[PDB]
């Protein structure tokens, strides 16, 4: 009904796809998922006139603005293309061809954490200068990640991703994920799917990718109530322990800090805030239930 | 005419009276009713015993209520004397020295409402006749009576109380204070620093 | 002092206050506390807020105020009066007190004695007005006017003590207790009639003086100084604030239930970056109609579901008939709040609560027993076509007493043998 | 009323010619973005499975609450033959159209497209100075010959014959002369766009035997160009219908390379203030407006007696609004123009005044009158006076043998709706002149 | 001279918003709002009526602090004929409050207020509260004499014993006992006695009101408090609510007796365990670990980037540099982002983008 | 605006109840 704005964050690692094309039989799986990425963007394009589209690229040493331009060319796609659509392709294409020759120049480099959480608060930026600007005008995030590759530690994504969440839910901008790799589920990208109304979505196979993208990732802001999501996961709204590294359903939080603990912390010392804890008010939780004798 | 009817609906009414215990009673009730914000009047006599050494600030004292010039009795024979005495030996006119008794007594119970430079008042001389008296009151009060302010209505003068205490009860700026009203031990020695 | 846990709990009148007022409360306590058996107290343990926010609403009065003043008579004149103000008539004045107990059963009744007193010249005293002589007034109740006077000297004795120096005027009279100079003029002394004696204008203030101080001490009932009053606090030190800070460390382990090397990474890297300047074909994205199939078809699998769920995402229209509902509801109710009872006592703490924890789980196994009691007079009145359709609407809290009694026989069983 | 009116004429067509009309995916990309959002949901979800999927999946993608929308989306998408329903296993199955699932996934996919979309001659122009003025002029110039203001250079045969053989801008030679109708005030207040549309409607009912879908190609392919570059010259008849659209101010031709202008843009889609006006409760009009266009337009209604740089001023009289209703414009547009080009001080007084009274009343939510009711009330006066006087073409009757044969004749005329007055008293009744003919045939039978 | 006085003016501004410390603050809050219902709000001075507009900015406060506040409580007493009225008990639920402030809307006014009744019902049912919440009362007092039946120093006493702290916020002018109580009620602090200039001075102190306080040294009540999360069901048939007793669709299990609840944050009607999700607490993270502040860069030295690192926007060329960066990544950000990054967003885009 | 007009011209009681007699037995037990 009214014109809405695309931004999709895409996490293009060579460790991250480098580990899906060894488990795997396919080579070159990345160039799979950029020309249906272009396909969808042509489609969000064609959907309306007044439409934009934002590309935003999860690097290993930071993140990029495929499109729009920075800062104000070859041959890869052919000229025939709608000019609308080939303006918008070509540059995508080429911004790929330069971030690909940069991170190769700097591929000894020792990253050893993701950036997905700063594409993301850089795509709610965006999202948030384009509304003010323009008056009157819905948006949408999508998020095409690879979770083959293994991860070191996604402990320190939880908080930005959380408050990226709220942002969102604040600006009523839903978020949808895409996964493309082994893991069937990831915790906090489905959360954030789930608390956003946004949809999240696990492929295995890079191949036949712009079926999902047109038929799942195309629901538009403005007939969101009315579209019934496809996703099928259910999620918990859990968090994991601070010293123990399994999900707890009941435990204990320490009030200063609001850090998790499935067990009594040892030394009755919070771990986290440096606080000591009474000892007469953590007997009475040690205190085991009443049965007659 | 029932206006006490209408003040008490506000406020206490406290009331000086000849003995002395009684007033003393009457302003020990005054201040608990200020301090515990019941609010209180208190109607005494410019030339009594409370102006003459009971001090109002903060809050038991915010605004003070000159109602007319405190002139002494002209139909007395001491003060008739005592004036053509003056006159005689002193060359005091009769009129000069009976606006500076009255001035004088106003400006004491004027004086009554601030003992720091954060506590804050609204004085207000109730009758056509100070009009004319701004150069007879103390340097600090005449400073602070504006030209505007010489010659208000009733209805004026409130809106001017409101809109006076509405900006005084917000919080001040340190920065605005800080060396310029209020001095700590460096300010103080640069100040004789640059006057050396 | 009486708002206490201990004293809301004992306090059986309020008890019977609130609850005859709310009609919930009493829809659950009549099913929980008279054929349940529940003890009154065990119920009201879990309600003392509301208890005491019933007790608030009456247990506050309102401060002193000028009555007889706000009292505005407004030929005939109608004066309107009412049970709060009359109180407060009586509380301000006690000799009207006085003269109304003694009066009111003897010789006339209320309504009278109120007209009278209006029209007496005891209501112009009281209410700070100078007396005239011409005014008739009652002759019934100038009969305590002496009394009052006795009453003022009694209460100015009651007001009386001693003053701090700092506000001492007497003192300051008499500092110089030989001062002889000029008598003040008239126009400094209380105003006097010819014969010479009091205009009286002077009573007036005093008694609108002693009404302050009156007010003021009623406040004050039942239920170094020098040197910080006079110090200039602006010229001390500005206060400083003792708020504490927090550095909060961020180190937790990973969530608990082939390597690939830079060769092979850059000869990967270089692949992608021949292939997009060599060539780029878009429509190779569409599928060879062999997959299609299968994406639908796990796609529409997932949208089955997620409509099912989406289609049925004030209470909800049931099926049931009134009364059935309105019992299942009733069994539900007296079963959770047993429940409640049964899980404060287990998780206490303390053994001496063993008997309650004891009726309680009995009480629980009453309430499974009844719930197969209902369940199978449901099932042979309707025939079957009901019975899953209750079973259905009460399945979480059957559950959940079976649950509450399974944990307490396993963990009677670890504790005991 | 954009999408509306082109879909209606995209519906009337024959299924025959659509087929053929969805062979270039120009016009594709273009018919595309005009259907509802549902229906181009399921659009895109279609048309890159090339599978079969039926009608009770789709059904179950709506929510409850838009099952009215998938109602009209269907509808909709149906009527056009886009989706070709085909019943057999006992299912009903729905498929698309494989020229425009063809022509879609060419034009999405960048795969071959016969250079529908046209070439670069990258030689570029100065868009601001010369296609702006140019469009700009010519635009104004045929909008000032409809509202009647007199200019030099008139619209070409063109342009006036596709006027004249429209509703649009009624003429008559023996007059001498053409003047504006009911459907030309709305037309000069419909917007660019749908100002644009229906010119370009009236040309594609006018042209007969220059295929109707060749026209379509053109104007859908015109849609898709941008402004601001150059673009080599496509269909024989379409250079005679560049020819033509060079005239309504679209194309810009040297005098062998054709430019689009802005105009070419606003086809596809949409995209203090110029024509704001204040009217008093004197019937005065101060618009601050600086434009012949609106200027001839406010002088239908407006007995105009001078004008500044900055804002034009002029009475309401009886004269100027008779003319206005003699043209055929009614009250309703006449307040409509006024409303939504009514000034911000004017907005603000009426919303205070709104305020007020529903202050004073929130009961009742009164309506947003942002002029004075007293205009209006005069306005719907006069039109009240030009209709105070009714007459009726037609024959009496009378004379009547029997009772029974007059309220026989009077009740036909009065079942067939050709009644318009009778006295049982008198016995007589008169009939229209339509359904004289009627009436007398019956009594004769 | 006009342009660089609004620079300066954005600078005296950011001056306050350099000063940022980690500050310790109590995110479980227990708030009892205490609201001037007598003669004196009858007053114009605030357009239509200060009950009107009190009210109505009362509601979106609730919506507000509940929003900001998930895992807090609150209760709203009413001052009316001088005598403190109940008209919401403490609980989790914002609609209830809403619905209160709603039914309030229409009595008028009338009477004199009762600080010391309305203090003395504050305690009463903050009462029932655990230690390691921190119990918070907002009156809006628009009176400027208070009638009590008993001593307000002593129900100030009372207070302070019971570790209560108040904030009052006036319309007219300060009140001695307002500024007493504000200040001896919070360790000496006398910037909670707020007094209103207008409307939008209105609207920020009671925006301002909805941030935790922070916590004294001195007062140490650090313990561990039992919470769970429950999982959420979606079940074919309704099933009775152990809440409300009423049908609902669905309803989060408890993880400690399996009883089902109809909304969250709530305490569990059964085991008297609260119930929580994990947003709820995330809500509150960027109140321990607030982002620091952006310092703008001097003209004098060379810019890194001609468009902004988070939006990708071209900077501005004119006299004063409009460029913001973060210390911790040294990221220039432009003017709009910096509000957003500061007022919506709580993490660095830079920040998370530079490995480590 | 008056233009289109003619022209002018010539049950809880029981559960009271019940409640009553449980409180008169209850102050009779303790009694
Ligand atoms: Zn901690
Ligand atoms: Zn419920
Ligand atoms: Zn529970
Ligand atoms: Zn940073
Ligand atoms: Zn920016």
């Amino acid at each position: 009904e009214s014109p809405s704005l695309l931004t999709v964050i895409i996490e293009i690692a060579p460790k991250l796809w480098t580990t899906f094309d060894e488990e795997g039989n396919e080579k070159g799986s990345i160039i799979k998922v950029l020309e249906a990425l272009i396909v969808f963007l042509n489609a969000h394009l064609a959907f309306n006139s007044a439409n934009k589209v934002a590309v935003i690229a999860a690097y290993s040493q930071g993140i990029k603005y495929l499109y729009p331009e920075s800062t104000s060319d070859l041959k890869i796609i052919n000229s025939d293309m709608y000019r609308r659509f080939r303006n918008v392709d070509e540059t995508l294409v080429e911004e790929i061809y330069k971030l690909f020759e940069l991170e190769k120049k700097q591929i000894e480099q020792n990253s050893q954490r993701s950036t997905l959480a700063g594409a993301m608060s850089a795509g709610l930026t965006y999202v948030n200068r384009i509304s003010k600007e323009s008056v009157s005008l819905k948006s949408r995030l999508l998020v095409l990640t690879c979770g083959s590759g293994s991860s070191k530690d996604e402990i320190f994504q939880y908080i930005p991703i959380m408050n990226c969440i709220f942002s969102a839910t604040k600006m009523k901008c839903p978020i949808d994920v895409v996964k493309i790799g082994g893991s069937k589920e990831s915790t906090f990208l489905q959360q954030t799917t789930d608390a956003t109304n946004g949809v999240y979505l696990h492929v295995e196979s890079t191949e036949g990718l712009i079926q999902y993208l047109a038929t799942a990732m195309f629901i538009d802001p403005s007939l969101r109530p009315i579209i019934v999501k496809p996703n099928h996961g259910s999620v918990d709204f859990r968090t994991s322990c601070y010293l123990t590294g399994r999900v707890v359903a009941v435990g204990f939080i320490c009030s200063v800090c609001l850090c998790v603990l499935s067990i009594i912390p040892p030394g009755n010392k919070c771990p986290a805030c440096d606080s000591q804890f009474d000892e007469h008010v953590i007997a009475k939780l040690k205190r085991k239930p009443v049965v007659p004798r | 005419m029932g206006i006490l009817d209408e003040v008490w609906k506000h406020k206490l009414i406290l009331v000086e009276t000849p003995d002395a215990q009684e007033t003393s009673l009457a302003l020990e009730t005054y201040r608990k009713a200020c301090s515990n914000g019941r609010g209180a009047i208190l109607l005494s006599v410019a030339r009594g015993k409370v102006s003459e050494g009971i001090d109002f600030d903060h809050q038991y004292g915010r605004t003070v209520l000159m109602i007319g010039i405190p002139f002494q009795y002209t139909e007395s024979r001491i003060l008739k004397a005592r004036l053509e005495f003056m006159r005689e030996n002193y060359r005091i006119r009769e009129n000069d020295f009976l606006s500076f008794d009255a001035m004088r007594h106003a400006a004491q119970c004027l004086g009554r409402v601030l003992r720091g430079k954060d506590d804050y008042g609204v004085m207000v001389l109730a009758d056509r006749r100070f009009s004319r008296k701004r150069s007879q009151l103390p340097k600090w009060i005449a400073q602070g009576l504006s030209d505007a302010d010489l010659n208000l209505s009733t209805d004026m003068a409130i809106s001017n109380t409101k809109q006076f205490l509405r900006t005084m009860a917000q919080p001040t700026d340190p920065k605005d204070q800080e060396g310029v009203s209020v001095w700590s031990y460096e300010d103080l020695i640069k100040h004789q620093n640059s006057r050396k | 002092d009486s708002l206490s846990k201990e004293k809301l709990l004992t306090n059986l009148k309020l008890q019977q206050s609130l609850l005859k007022g709310n009609k919930v409360l009493m829809k659950v306590f009549q099913e929980t506390v008279i054929n349940a058996g529940l003890p009154p107290s065990e119920f009201w343990s879990t309600r003392i807020p509301l208890l005491r926010a019933f007790a608030l609403s009456t247990s506050q009065k309102v401060g002193p105020y000028n009555v007889l003043s706000t009292i505005k008579p407004v030929n005939k004149v109608n004066v309107n009066l009412s049970r709060e103000k009359i109180l407060n008539i009586f509380e301000n004045y006690p000799i009207v007190k006085k003269a109304y107990t003694d009066n009111v059963p003897k010789n006339f009744k209320e309504p009278e004695f109120w007209a009278r007193f209006f029209s007496s010249k005891l209501f112009r005293k009281l209410r700070g007005e100078k007396i005239m002589q011409n005014d008739r007034g009652d002759v019934i109740i100038d009969r305590y006017l002496t009394l009052d006077q006795e009453f003022d000297r009694k209460d100015d004795d009651m007001l009386l003590h001693p003053v701090k120096k700092i506000i001492d005027l007497d003192g300051n009279i008499q500092d110089d207790p030989v001062v002889r100079g000029n008598r003040p003029d008239f126009t400094m002394q209380p105003g006097v009639d010819i014969n010479g004696n009091s205009d009286g204008t002077v009573d007036i203030l005093k008694g609108m003086n002693r009404l302050s101080e009156k007010m003021i001490m009623a406040l004050k009932n039942e239920y170094n100084d020098e040197r910080n009053e006079l110090k200039i606090d602006d010229l001390n030190e500005s206060y400083k604030t003792n708020y504490a800070i927090i550095h909060l460390k961020r180190n937790a382990h990973e969530k608990t239930t082939l390597k690939v090397s830079n060769q092979q990474m850059l000869q990967q890297l270089s692949l992608v970056m021949d292939n997009l300047i060599n060539k780029l074909d878009l429509n190779q994205v569409v599928p060879n109609n062999e997959v299609s199939n299968k994406i639908n078809k796990r796609v529409i699998t997932a949208i089955k579901i997620n409509a099912k769920q989406a289609k049925h995402n004030l209470e909800v229209k049931s099926t049931l008939p009134i009364d059935l509902l309105e019992s299942c509801r009733m069994l539900h109710t007296t079963c959770c709040e047993f429940l409640k009872h049964f899980y404060i006592h287990f998780q206490s703490g303390e053994q001496k609560q063993a008997s309650t924890v004891k009726k309680l789980y009995n009480h629980l196994k009453d309430c499974i027993e009844k719930l197969n009691e209902l369940f199978q007079d449901v099932l042979n009145g309707d025939g079957e076509s009901m019975s899953n359709t209750c079973t259905a609407y009460l399945k979480p809290v059957l559950n959940s007493i079976t649950l509450a009694t399974h944990k307490y026989d396993e963990y009677f069983n670890e504790y005991n043998n | 009323s954009l999408k509306h009116s082109v879909t209606q004429y995209l519906e009337e067509i024959p299924q025959q010619v659509q087929n053929r009309l969805y062979t270039s995916p120009a016009t594709c990309l273009a018919i595309y973005r005009i259907l509802p959002p549902l229906a181009k949901f399921f659009i895109m979800a279609m048309v890159f499975n090339e599978n079969e999927v039926p009608l009770l999946d789709l059904d179950k993608w709506v929510n409850s609450n838009g099952k009215l929308q998938f109602q009209n989306a269907i509808k909709s998408m149906k009527s056009l033959h886009l989706l070709i329903p085909n019943k057999s296993s006992g299912t009903l199955m729905i498929n698309l159209n494989p020229t425009f699932k063809i022509s879609l996934r060419n034009a999405l996919t960048g795969g071959e497209v016969q250079n529908s979309f046209g070439v670069v001659v990258e030689e570029n122009v100065v868009s601001l100075d010369l296609l702006d003025e140019y469009s700009a002029n010519k635009w104004e110039t045929i909008l000032h010959f409809m509202v009647g203001t007199p200019l030099a250079k008139i619209p070409s045969e063109k342009v006036l014959n596709l006027l004249k053989h429209s509703k649009l801008m009624e003429e008559v030679n023996s007059t001498g002369e053409f003047k504006i109708t009911n459907e030309g005030f709305q037309f000069l207040l419909q917007e660019i766009n749908s100002q644009l549309w229906t010119l370009l409607l009236q040309y594609l009912k006018m042209i007969e035997t220059m295929d109707l879908v060749d026209v379509l190609h053109f104007i859908f392919m015109l849609g898709a160009l941008e402004v601001g570059k150059a673009y080599k010259i496509l269909s024989e008849t379409q250079r005679i219908m560049l020819q033509d659209m060079r005239d309504y101010g679209l194309v810009f031709q040297k005098h062998s390379i054709f430019y689009p202008t802005k105009l070419a843009l606003m086809l596809t889609s949409d995209t203090i203030p110029d024509g704001s006006l204040i009217v008093e409760t004197n019937f005065k009009i101060y618009s601050y407006s600086n434009s012949p266009l609106q200027i001839a337009v406010l002088s239908l209604f407006v007995h105009l007696k001078a004008r500044f740089v900055n804002m034009v001023l002029g009475q309401i009289t009886r004269e100027s609004i008779r003319r206005a209703l003699t043209n055929g414009i009614t009250a309703d547009q006449i307040i409509a123009y006024l409303e939504t080009h009514a000034h911000p001080q004017m907005r603000r007084l009426a919303e205070e005044k709104l305020e007020k009274k529903l202050e004073l009343d929130p009961n009742c939510k009164e309506p947003l009158q942002v002029l004075p009711p007293t205009v209006v009330d005069q306005i719907r006066l006069w039109q009240l006076e030009l209709d105070r006087v009714i007459t009726y073409e037609g024959s009496l009757y009378s004379d009547f043998e029997t009772s029974q044969e007059y309220n026989l004749l009077s009740k036909y005329a009065q079942d067939i709706g050709v009644l318009l007055w009778k006295d049982d008293k008198k016995k007589k009744f008169f009939i229209s002149k339509e359904g004289n003919s009627q009436v007398l045939d019956f009594a004769k039978r | 001279a006009s342009l660089v006085a609004s620079i300066v003016e954005a600078r005296k501004k950011r001056t306050a918003k350099k000063n940022i410390t980690p500050y310790q603050r109590g995110i479980i809050r227990s708030l009892i709002l205490t609201l001037d219902c007598s003669e004196a709000m009858l007053e114009k001075d605030l357009r239509p009526n200060r009950h009107a507009m009190i009210i109505q900015y009362a509601i979106d406060f609730v919506h507000e602090f509940f929003d900001q506040n998930p895992i807090s409580q609150m209760g709203i007493i009413i001052m009316r004929n001088g005598l403190a009225q109940l008209v919401s008990q403490v609980s989790g639920n914002p609609q209830d409050h809403i619905d209160a402030l709603k039914s309030i809307r229409k009595q008028e006014p009338k009477g004199n207020p009762s600080l010391q009744n309305a203090l003395e019902m504050a305690r009463g049912l903050l009462l029932p509260v655990p230690a390691h919440c921190t119990r918070e009362v907002l009156i809006v007092f628009g009176s400027l004499s208070t009638t009590d039946p008993g001593d307000i120093h002593q129900t100030i006493d009372s207070l302070v014993s019971e570790k209560i702290r108040v904030k009052v916020l006036g319309l007219s002018a300060q009140v001695a006992i307002c500024k007493e109580l504000c200040k001896a009620t919070n360790y000496g602090d006398e910037s909670f006695y707020k007094i209103l200039l207008d409307e939008t001075h209105l609207k920020e102190l009671f925006n301002e009101a909805v941030t935790p306080l922070p916590v004294n040294k001195i007062n140490k009540g650090f313990t561990l408090v039992k919470m769970g999360f429950p999982t959420r069901i979606f079940e074919d048939t309704p099933t009775f609510c152990s809440c409300h007793s009423k049908l609902v669709y669905g309803g989060y299990f408890c993880p400690n007796c399996h009883s089902k609840v109809c909304s969250l944050p709530t305490v569990c009607p059964c085991c008297d365990l609260m119930l929580i999700l994990s947003t709820h607490l995330a809500r509150s993270y960027h109140h321990l670990m607030p982002l620091k502040t952006f310092a703008e860069v001097p003209t004098t030295e060379k810019f890194r980037s001609e468009d902004c690192f988070s939006c990708q926007s071209r900077f501005p060329i004119l006299l004063t540099s409009s460029r913001y960066r973060c210390e911790d990544c040294k990221q220039e950000f432009c003017v709009d982002c910096d509000v957003f990054i500061h007022e919506i967003l709580h993490n660095c885009p830079g920040c998370e983008s530079k490995p480590v | 605006s008056t233009i289109g007009k003619t022209a002018l011209g010539r049950e809880e009681r029981e559960n009271e109840k019940t409640l009553n007699d449980y409180y008169a037995a209850l102050a009779k037990k303790q009694a």
